[PDB]
């Protein structure tokens, strides 16, 4: 080989290194992107008219059960694709040391 | 005029148009929190849909090269 | 999962393989060939506790047996040696795809050049040669998953 096995291994050992730390900095991008996403799309309360304070509750009631259903729709198309990952990754498939230094010297 | 549509937007009627104006301001609260809950159910749920078509096509490149 | 115990083999201290090399004479003493055929390995095997079959005992020969002389020499007993002395898949799969920057589901040779060079120690071009035809187990110019697999294994 054109280099050694020890530098081959220290290469391979660098290049997981910072693909972890890759990994760590695409967490925290998703993480100040979900809280981005979380002020548009839940705008936080602040107040009011006890009479005209009651059809925004009833507003709030409303969203409710459409948050939940859209919540609904994208969870049954991350349920299907576990379906499918399991049935695809199914197809692949297919297809002493210590011990003897003392008990010698 | 359908039996469950008018049903359906009467569980606000039920809920909310009937009682306290003091309850009123700590129970709008709990309506936030809850969508706020959903809506970051909701994001995470949109963020593992984007890996698992990366996870997905990975495999019918395996799947394919593999025969 | 080979080239991890050379790697190994060339870290020992001078002082670790005098050990070995002195353990490894009183291990031949009384052989023909001066190495570890099934006898030596036999009654040193039988003697610590142990008692394999003669079947049994070559594959530990040939499990290192880079001579195919089913004996078992130094350089070969030190490879036997740090075999006894890594990375889940579920975790590779995940930086597979920190590699794969344009996300097509292979490893070609620029986002293996692109992650050496992120790594700050200085590259060579034949570190960049020798690392994609040690991981191209095909020729193909591309790693896949199941290649990247067999190219991690027990890689800290
Ligand atoms: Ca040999
Ligand atoms: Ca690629
Ligand atoms: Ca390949």
């Amino acid at each position: 080989s054109k280099i050694s096995a020890s530098r081959k291994l220290q290469l391979k050992t660098l290049l997981l290194q910072i693909a972890k730390q890759e990994l760590e900095r695409e967490a925290e991008e998703r993480r100040g992107e979900k809280g981005r996403a979380l002020s548009t799309r839940a705008q936080p309360l602040e107040l009011l008219g006890f009479a005209e304070l009651q059809d925004l509750a009833r507003q709030l009631h409303a969203r409710v059960d459409k948050v939940d259903e859209e919540r609904y729709d994208i969870e049954a198309k991350v349920t299907k694709n576990i379906t499918e990952i399991a049935d695809l990754t199914q197809k692949i498939f297919d297809l002493s040391a210590d011990a003897m230094m003392q008990a010698l010297l | 005029r359908e039996k469950k549509k008018i049903l359906a937007e009467r569980r606000k009627v039920l809920a909310i148009d009937h009682l306290n104006e003091d309850q009123l301001r700590e129970k709008a609260k709990e309506l936030w929190q809850s969508i706020y809950n959903l809506e970051a159910e909701k994001f995470d749920l949109q963020e593992k849909f984007k890996q698992q078509k990366y996870e997905i096509n990975v495999l019918r490149n395996r799947i394919n090269d593999n025969q | 999962m080979d080239d991890i115990y050379k790697a190994a083999v060339e870290q020992l201290t001078e002082e670790q393989k005098n050990e070995f090399k002195a353990a490894f004479d009183i291990f031949v003493l009384g052989a023909e060939d001066g190495s570890i055929s099934t006898k030596e390995l036999g009654k040193v095997m039988r003697m610590l506790g142990q008692n394999p079959t003669p079947e049994e005992l070559q594959e530990m020969i040939d499990e290192v047996d880079e001579d195919g002389s089913g004996t078992v020499d130094f350089d070969e007993f030190l490879v036997m040696m740090v075999r006894s002395m890594g990375k889940s898949e579920e975790e590779l799969s995940d930086l597979f795809r920190m590699f794969d920057k344009n996300a097509d589901g292979y490893i070609d040779l620029e986002e293996l050049k692109i992650m050496l060079q992120a790594t700050g120690e200085t590259i060579t071009e034949d570190d960049i040669e020798e690392l994609m035809k040690d991981g191209d187990k095909n020729n193909d110019g591309r790693i896949d998953y199941d290649e990247f697999l067999e190219f991690m294994k027990g890689v800290e």
